[PDB]
């Protein structure tokens, strides 16, 4: 769900879900075309892509669980749709802190009509 | 809730 990726967002990277990735670029939170701004915002146009390959899974509602194996990130068995809707999250979880060295406030709430080509997964 |  929604929640718990703000929560394994703020885990992972120590920035509040909302507002550091509900309105960062392109495709963080809400968006489908443009180029994606920079690394981070990148990750949120896969995570979309991977929501996408889940049309008959509801990712914003649908709750999995995980825990922490030494940091590691492990998504436990739930559904069909939890557990790939878990690795999805997963996913970007890592992503933004594999790219927290390159995160700029200046794409934050960033315009619409500044996005503008559709971007094939 | 907010979209991706």
């Amino acid at each position: 769900s929604l929640l718990e990726f703000g929560k394994m967002i703020l885990e992972e990277t120590g920035k509040l879900a909302i507002p550091s990735y509900s309105s960062y670029g392109c495709y963080c939170g809400w968006g489908g075309k443009g180029t994606p701004k920079d690394a981070t915002d990148r990750c949120c146009f896969v995570h979309d892509c991977c929501y996408g390959n889940l049309p008959d899974c509801n990712p914003k509602s649908d709750r999995y669980k995980y825990k922490r194996v030494n940091g590691a990130i492990v998504c436990e068995k739930g559904t069909s749709c939890e557990n790939r809707i878990c690795e999805c999250d997963k996913a970007a979880a890592i992503c933004f802190r594999q790219n927290l060295n390159t995160y700029s406030k200046k794409y934050m709430l960033y315009p619409d009509f500044l996005c503008k080509g559709e971007l094939k997964c | 809730i907010a979209r991706s």
